[PDB]
């Protein structure tokens, strides 16, 4: 009957409303136990990943220096990423602090609490990325056979990278360790036959060192420390075989930095570059 | 199909019709061309479907069509992905699992699907191999198959009748038509028209019936399948290919669930088309919908439940041939039961004996040890001696330590009954028969209806000749001039004759066959010891006898039958007796069992009481009715329907097997589930047409046991009430199992709906929900079949098949909407807890699935600004999926607890009374622990290890489910029929 229909609809309305209320109350009680400044857990993001800027789809780079449209996507992506790294957007001193040009110890800017207000970020200037900054070089190197990719370390709150001590033999002598303040980064060919065609490697870092300075760490969380500019490392090749596909691997060494076979980007690259004639 | 019976014709008309001759027969050419045209005299076996097609047809029944569509969609998705260079796999696994599920479900359904078989194999024991037929006036032995209609055949004693013949020459021929009437009483044969009905015409022999004694000659009229037993076999093999009530309920449940799944899939596929999704995403969503909305493990669980019940019933000597038949007994509304062999013991037994002008009652139980009916009274010694000495039956050899009622005896049925009585009440009559010498006289000639035996007493005191005689009571009385009442002998008083006659009439009224007894001592003054005796009955007198007593036989019911019938009638079942015996015996047995109560009274009895015409009495007053075969052969079906509807207690008498089939069909026209009990060939068509057929084990015949769905090995008729108990318990526990199975579909379906609509990362995968469907819920589904009865099961009325369904709308609504939604809510709470505690707040997960599942992006920014590689994102996804799985499991623990009852409370029913429930809970604990910390230590099948706190987030939601269900059942209990019983009870 119509009255029966009204009674059943009223019952279902109140029942579903009560269920929704219980669900929302449980969500609120759970959210009361998470902090808005630091994550409760870092199980999955504790070993930071390594990522390049051009953001290539199939882990491959195939372009022709002749046709502008062949490298237009990479050039536009690099411009889009590096637009925020221009010094024109870092001039304000209330929120930016000029940190020295020489690598130094990590900066502890207080503690993860609402007190002490916001944080100040060390400024990263494009001049340190020599001949891949876009200031006085067009196409960001994508002229005849001069590709360069900007390597970055994934942001993790409270993360202080620990560079490897030079006690154990790391690699061939780089003639400058500076371990306590620089996290080493090196790009090598994937296997033996790609080392003969990869060519020389040019690293452009802050202060001339080949790695990420530790003065920019730790990250504080986009709320305490917004407008944070992570350190960059432009890697340029300048010599590679035309019409050939070369697999190049970039690895970040450190005591705390980890690797994984399952995860291919945990401190490593699998990038392929092919330069057509 | 020939039915133009012509037993009215004389010999000459038979000759002209069939073109033969008694002296000659049929010529060889004539017989060969008959064998060519008419066909061999052999029951033609029916066409049967080979088992492999019966097995293959199971792969398209149930939920298997949806699973096949899902497997096809999985293959299409994989080929599309392979074209686009996607080695992710994860879909061949799903297709293989779906195909394996289809195969396993088909295997289980084939195991549950009937038994097929044919009845013809049972008739081979009766069909004769050869026959003595005459051709060209020569007596030759010819195989019965070669015999064809029209030829003259001669039948001796002790052999099966070759075919349906019309007797022309007979000499003391007595047949045993137990396959047509169910009665082993020898039926005499003649060469004259006796009855209009060919089944009682007395001048027709029947195919496969045995001739007990004598010679006969007849003209074959029907052969092969045109014979009466041929039609019986054709009917018993050509009917019964119909679904069972439990099969119909399961099919309706499948229809409801499949309709829900199809509707949801179609509507959400249309919405996905209307929301700019790629075809691959749409078909993946469709596969997830199909897998989530199908209860794969339920149809096998029902089979396992039925198998467990069948085993625990076969433990009680009740073999269940058809697995689907355990349920049917319990939804049965009408039990049409055979009289002889089923309700009665099929053995002639003395019931009443009359002397001293009083009626004594004798025990008739099969396992009786002794008899005590005022034995110390007078006249009992003379009655004992006359019963012992005046008998011809003898026990069979090899019977030293055999139970007395189970000892095989050679002799007449009446002689066997008296001999069993004497052995029981005296112990050893062999010594008594030996010590009392028997003169070589025992005239038991036909048309005499009496027999006498002269003996000499072994007692030295008397030492006088004795003439004991028994026979028809009227002949005994007319030869009697005195009666022995308490030692001394009264004259033939008018009052004594009146008492004799009224005892005769009442004993006949109880449907019993009386036998009169009388003895006459011969004084030695007139008959010396050496006096010669002659068989001519002229050397000794046969008059002026003394009547001692009068005994009657009943063929009594089994000991457990009356109580079982009373319980069945108290359980709301209507018992009908359909028998081939005479109406008087059937009515007496019905009154003695409980089919007709003592107070209930039929039309004929009302007419006798009021002395008015039988047409004058209104049939509304009569509460019982006895219908003979003739009253039913000319009954229009509407009249039969009204007869069944009006009268609560009905007895059918002198019914042919076709009439039994007619009665069963007419009872099924009233939308009633019928059960048939029988132990004879004539019950096979009824035992097949019935929804469940029950046959006796020891007393039963091969045809009945082949045509039945259940066989009682010890012939304990009391097993029917236990069967009804088990069937009703099965129905209730099946409701519980179906609710518990359907409740977990919604927690598996809601994540995919939310994933499509709000674009969250996938809360759970398809293999994960398959693990719920196949691994965790099966043992609790079996456990819910061990729940004890909530209320008085055997006091309810039988369920209405059309009105009451196993899966109604209330159960489906409660399982999908009231429960299931709560489980989805708890699982989503756990999922949001897992995601938020690692960096992704609940509001940051809206419409993130496109960037979440992009292998190109490896710097996804969460709420805190951290950047996540693709593999870390999918590892977090697997963690959330495993946690959602665990939440579903725990809320299913709660739902098992709340589904243990339907109207009661867990406080009343008991938490630990059902240990299989706790076995199921422990099994889920073990299975989840393995699936989380084994498989998952290596990330596989979207399983990862879980933190300790993710195992207990959904426990409060389980407690909430339990509290809500307890409140619902409490309000159902408090106010019955108060809009809460009508809407919330399932
Ligand atoms: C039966 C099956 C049921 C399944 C249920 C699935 C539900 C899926 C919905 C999930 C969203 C839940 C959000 C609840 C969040 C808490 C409530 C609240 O108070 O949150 C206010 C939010 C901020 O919370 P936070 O996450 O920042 O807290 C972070 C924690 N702390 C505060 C500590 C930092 O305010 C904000 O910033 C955002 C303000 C604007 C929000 C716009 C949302 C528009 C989304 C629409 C999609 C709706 C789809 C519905 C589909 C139904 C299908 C049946
Ligand atoms: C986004 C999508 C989410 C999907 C969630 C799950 C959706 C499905 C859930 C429940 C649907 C159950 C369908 C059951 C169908 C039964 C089929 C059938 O065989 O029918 C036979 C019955 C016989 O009736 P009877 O004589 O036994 O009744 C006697 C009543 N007495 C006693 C008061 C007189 O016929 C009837 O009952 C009439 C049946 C009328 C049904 C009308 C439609 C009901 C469906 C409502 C669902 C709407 C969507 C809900 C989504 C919620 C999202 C929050
Ligand atoms: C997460 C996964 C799912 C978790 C779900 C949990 C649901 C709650 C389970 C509650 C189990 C209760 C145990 C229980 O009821 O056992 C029943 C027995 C015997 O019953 P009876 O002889 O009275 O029946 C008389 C029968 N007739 C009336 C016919 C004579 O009694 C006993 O063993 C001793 C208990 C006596 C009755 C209760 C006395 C008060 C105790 C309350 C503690 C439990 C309820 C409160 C906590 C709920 C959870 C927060
Ligand atoms: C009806 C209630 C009574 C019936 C249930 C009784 C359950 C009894 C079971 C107890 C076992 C507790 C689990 C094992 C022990 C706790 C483990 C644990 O550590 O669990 C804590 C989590 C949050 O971890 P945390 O932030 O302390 O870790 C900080 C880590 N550090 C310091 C490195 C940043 O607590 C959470 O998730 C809280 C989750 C809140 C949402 C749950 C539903 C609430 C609704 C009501
Ligand atoms: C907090 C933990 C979870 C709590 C769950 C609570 C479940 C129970 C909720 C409501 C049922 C209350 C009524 C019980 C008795 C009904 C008597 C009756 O319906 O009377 C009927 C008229 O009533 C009405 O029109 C109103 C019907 C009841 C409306 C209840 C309120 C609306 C719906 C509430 C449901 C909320 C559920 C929320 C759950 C959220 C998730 C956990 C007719 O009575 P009559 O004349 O035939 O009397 C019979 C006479 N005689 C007894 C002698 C035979
Ligand atoms: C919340 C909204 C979006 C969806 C829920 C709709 C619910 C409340 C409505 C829509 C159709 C309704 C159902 C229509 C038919 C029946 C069958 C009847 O025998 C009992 C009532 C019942 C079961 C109704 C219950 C309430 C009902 C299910
Ligand atoms: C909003 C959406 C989810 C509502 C969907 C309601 C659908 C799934 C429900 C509501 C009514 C239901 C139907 C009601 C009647 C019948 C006839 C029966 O012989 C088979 C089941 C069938 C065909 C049901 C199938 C499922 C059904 C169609
Ligand atoms: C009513 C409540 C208790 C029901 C909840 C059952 C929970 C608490 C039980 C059931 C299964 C159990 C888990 C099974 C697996 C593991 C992994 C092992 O390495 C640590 C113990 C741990 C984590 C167990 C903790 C306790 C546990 C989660
Ligand atoms: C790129 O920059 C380096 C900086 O030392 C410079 O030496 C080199 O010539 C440049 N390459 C060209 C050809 O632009
Ligand atoms: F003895 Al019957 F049907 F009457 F088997
Ligand atoms: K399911
Ligand atoms: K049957
Ligand atoms: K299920
Ligand atoms: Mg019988």
């Amino acid at each position: 009957t119509g009255g029966s229909w009204f009674k059943i609809l009223l019952f279902y309305v109140i029942f579903y409303g009560c269920l929704a209320g219980i669900f929302i109350g449980t969500i609120q009680v759970m959210l009361l136990t998470i902090s808005e400044l630091k994550p409760t857990y870092q199980d999955r993001v504790a070993p930071p990943g390594l990522t390049q800027i051009p953001q290539i789809q199939k882990t491959e780079i195939s372009f022709r220096p002749n046709d502008p449209k062949s490298y237009e996507a990479y050039v536009l992506n690099i411009i889009r990423f590096l637009e925020k790294y221009k010094d024109s957007a870092q001039k304000d001193d209330m929120i930016f602090e000029d940190c020295g040009s020489m690598p130094s110890e990590p900066k502890e800017r207080g503690e993860f609490n609402h007190e002490r207000g916001e944080r100040k970020v060390c400024r990263f200037k494009l001049d340190w990325l020599g001949n891949c900054s876009g200031l006085n070089d067009e196409s960001y190197g994508y002229k005849e056979g001069k590709p360069c990719i900007i390597i970055k370390l994934n942001r993790v709150l409270g993360f202080k990278p620990k560079p490897p001590k030079n006690e154990s033999l790391e690699t061939y002598p780089l003639t400058m360790k500076y371990n306590p303040n620089v996290l080493p980064v090196q790009c090598t060919g994937k296997r033996d036959e790609d080392k003969d065609k990869v060519g020389n490697i040019e690293y452009f870092g802050m202060g001339g060192f080949y790695g990420f300075p530790l003065q920019y760490y730790p990250y504080y969380g986009k709320l305490l420390q917004p407008k944070y500019l992570q350190p960059l490392l432009a890697v340029q090749f300048t010599n590679l075989t035309l019409d050939t596909e070369i697999r190049i691997e970039c690895k970040a060494y450190g005591e705390n930095i980890g690797y994984s076979e399952k995860d291919r980007f945990q401190g490593r690259f699998d990038v392929k570059i092919e330069v057509k004639s | 199909g020939m039915d133009l019976d012509d037993h009215r014709l004389s010999n000459t008309e038979l000759e002209q019709k069939y073109g033969t001759n008694i002296i000659q027969g049929l010529s060889s050419v004539r017989a060969t061309e008959l064998l060519a045209r008419d066909g061999p005299n052999t029951l033609t076996p029916p066409k049967q479907t080979p088992e492999i097609i019966k097995f293959l047809k199971q792969m398209v029944g149930g939920f298997s069509i949806l699973l096949w569509i899902g497997a096809a969609l999985c293959w299409i998705a994989f080929v599309i992905q392979y074209v686009n260079n996607s080695a992710s796999l994860d879909n061949v696994y799903l297709g293989a699992i779906l195909v394996l599920v289809v195969i396993l479900t088909g295997i289980f359904a084939y195991y549950q699907e009937a038994k097929s078989t044919n009845i013809m194999a049972s008739f081979s024991k009766m069909i004769p191999q050869q026959a003595l037929v005459i051709r060209d006036a020569e007596k030759k032995v010819i195989s019965a198959e070669q015999l064809v209609v029209g030829d003259v055949v001669e039948i001796k004693g002790g052999d099966q009748i070759p075919a349906d013949i019309r007797l022309v020459f007979s000499q003391g021929c007595k047949v045993d038509n137990s396959s047509l009437t169910g009665e082993s009483e020898p039926q005499a044969r003649s060469t004259e028209f006796t009855h209009e009905n060919p089944l009682e015409t007395k001048n027709i022999g029947f195919y496969s019936t045995t001739c007990l004694e004598g010679t006969a000659t007849g003209i074959v009229i029907n052969t092969g399948d045109r014979t009466i037993i041929g039609r019986i076999a054709s009917l018993a093999s050509g009917v019964g290919s119909e679904k069972t009530p439990i099969a119909i309920e399961i099919e309706h449940f499948v229809h409801i669930v499949a309709g829900v799944a199809v509707s949801i899939d179609i509507i959400f596929f249309i919405t996905a088309v209307c929301m700019k999704y790629y075809v691959l995403d749409a078909i993946i969503f469709l596969i997830s919908i199909i897998v989530a909305n199908v209860p794969e493990g339920l149809l096998a669980t029902v089979t396992v439940t039925l198998s467990l019940t069948a085993k625990r019933m076969a433990k009680k000597n009740c073999l269940v041939k058809n697995l689907e038949a355990v349920e049917t007994l319990g939804s049965t509304s009408i039990i049409c039961s055979d009289k002889t062999g089923t309700l009665t013991q099929n053995r002639m037994t003395v019931a009443h004996l009359w002397f001293d002008n009083q009626i004594f009652v004798a025990d008739t139980s099969e396992n009786q040890t002794k008899q005590a009916f005022d034995q110390s009274s007078g006249t009992w010694a003379s009655l004992s001696k006359i019963i012992t000495l005046c008998n011809r039956a003898e026990f069979r050899p090899g019977q030293e330590s055999v139970p007395i009622m189970k000892r095989t005896v050679v002799g007449d049925a009446s002689e066997t009954a008296l001999l069993k009585f004497s052995e029981v009440i005296l112990g050893d009559v062999m010594g008594i028969r030996k010590r009392n010498h028997k003169v070589a006289e025992i005239p038991f000639n036909s048309t005499n209806k009496f027999q006498l035996s002269i003996h000499e007493t072994e007692d030295p005191n008397n030492k006088r000749f004795l003439v004991v005689m028994k026979g028809a009571p009227e002949r005994i009385l007319e030869k009697c001039s005195t009666i022995m009442i308490n030692g001394q002998e009264q004259p033939l008083d008018k009052s004594s004759a009146d008492s004799f006659h009224t005892a005769y009439m009442e004993l006949g009224g109880l449907g019993e066959r009386v036998l009169g007894f009388c003895h006459l001592y011969l004084p030695a003054e007139q008959f010396p010891q050496s006096y010669i005796f002659d068989v001519d009955s002229v050397n000794f007198p046969t008059s002026n006898f003394c009547f001692v007593g009068l005994l009657s036989m009943i063929d009594p019911p089994r000991s457990t039958v009356p109580d079982a019938v009373s319980k069945c009638r108290s359980a709301g079942i209507k018992v009908i007796m359909v028998t081939g015996d005479h109406p008087i015996t059937a009515k007496a047995i019905a009154k003695s069992v409980g089919i007709i109560s003592a107070n209930n009274e039929t039309v004929e009895d009302i007419a006798k009481r009021r002395n008015i015409a039988v047409e004058q009495v209104n049939k509304r007053e009569a509460k019982a009715a006895v219908v003979t075969g003739m009253e039913l052969k000319d009954m229009t079906p509407e009249q039969l329907d009204e007869l069944l509807t009006n009268y609560q207690e009905i007895v059918f008498a002198r019914t042919s097997p076709q009439q039994k089939l007619i009665i069963v069909e007419g009872c099924q026209r009233q939308d009633a589930i019928v059960a048939v009990t029988g132990d004879g060939v004539n019950d096979s068509p009824a035992l097949k047409k019935a929804d469940i057929g029950i046959a006796m084990g020891i007393a039963g015949s091969d045809a009945a046991k082949n045509a039945a769905d259940m066989v009682l090995l010890d012939d304990n008729f009391a097993s029917i009430v236990t069967g009804v108990e088990e069937g009703r318990l099965i129905f209730d526990n099946l409701k519980k199992t179906i609710a518990y199975t359907l409740t977990s579909n919604i927690p598996e379906l809601c994540p995919f709906l939310i994933y499509i609509v709000a674009g969250l990362p996938l809360p759970i995968g398809t293999i994960t929900i398959l693990f719920i469907d196949l691994g965790t819920d099966i043992i609790p589904s079996i456990a819910l079949a061990y729940e004890k009865a909530e209320s008085d099961i055997m006091n309810r009325k039988p369920r209405h098949k059309k009105k009451d369904r196993l899966v109604n709308t209330q159960l489906a609504i409660y399982s999908y909407l009231h429960i299931g939604l709560m489980q989805a809510l708890g699982g989503f709470l756990v999922y949001f807890t897992v995601y938020a505690q690692q960096g992704f707040w609940p509001t940051s997960l809206i419409n993130l699935r496109v960037a979440w599942e992009t292998d190109d992006i490896n710097d996804l920014e969460d709420s805190y600004g951290q950047e996540w590689t693709r593999y870390q994102r999918k590892y977090l996804e697997w963690t959330g999926s495993t946690a959602f799985f665990v939440a579903i499991m725990i809320q299913q623990w709660a739902d098992l607890i709340i589904c243990k009852t339907r109207r009661n409370s867990i406080f009343q029913q008991g938490l630990f009374r059902n240990k299989v429930i706790w076995v199921g809970i422990a099994s889920q604990v073990i299975v989840a622990l393995i699936l989380s910390y084994g498989l998952g230590s290596v990330p596989a099948l979207s399983f990862t290890m879980l933190r300790v706190q993710y195992w207990f987030v959904a426990v409060p939601h389980a407690i909430l489910i339990w509290v809500y269900d307890e409140m619902r059942k409490l309000f159902i209990r408090l106010y019955p029929g108060s809009w809460w019983d009508k809407n919330m009870y399932y």
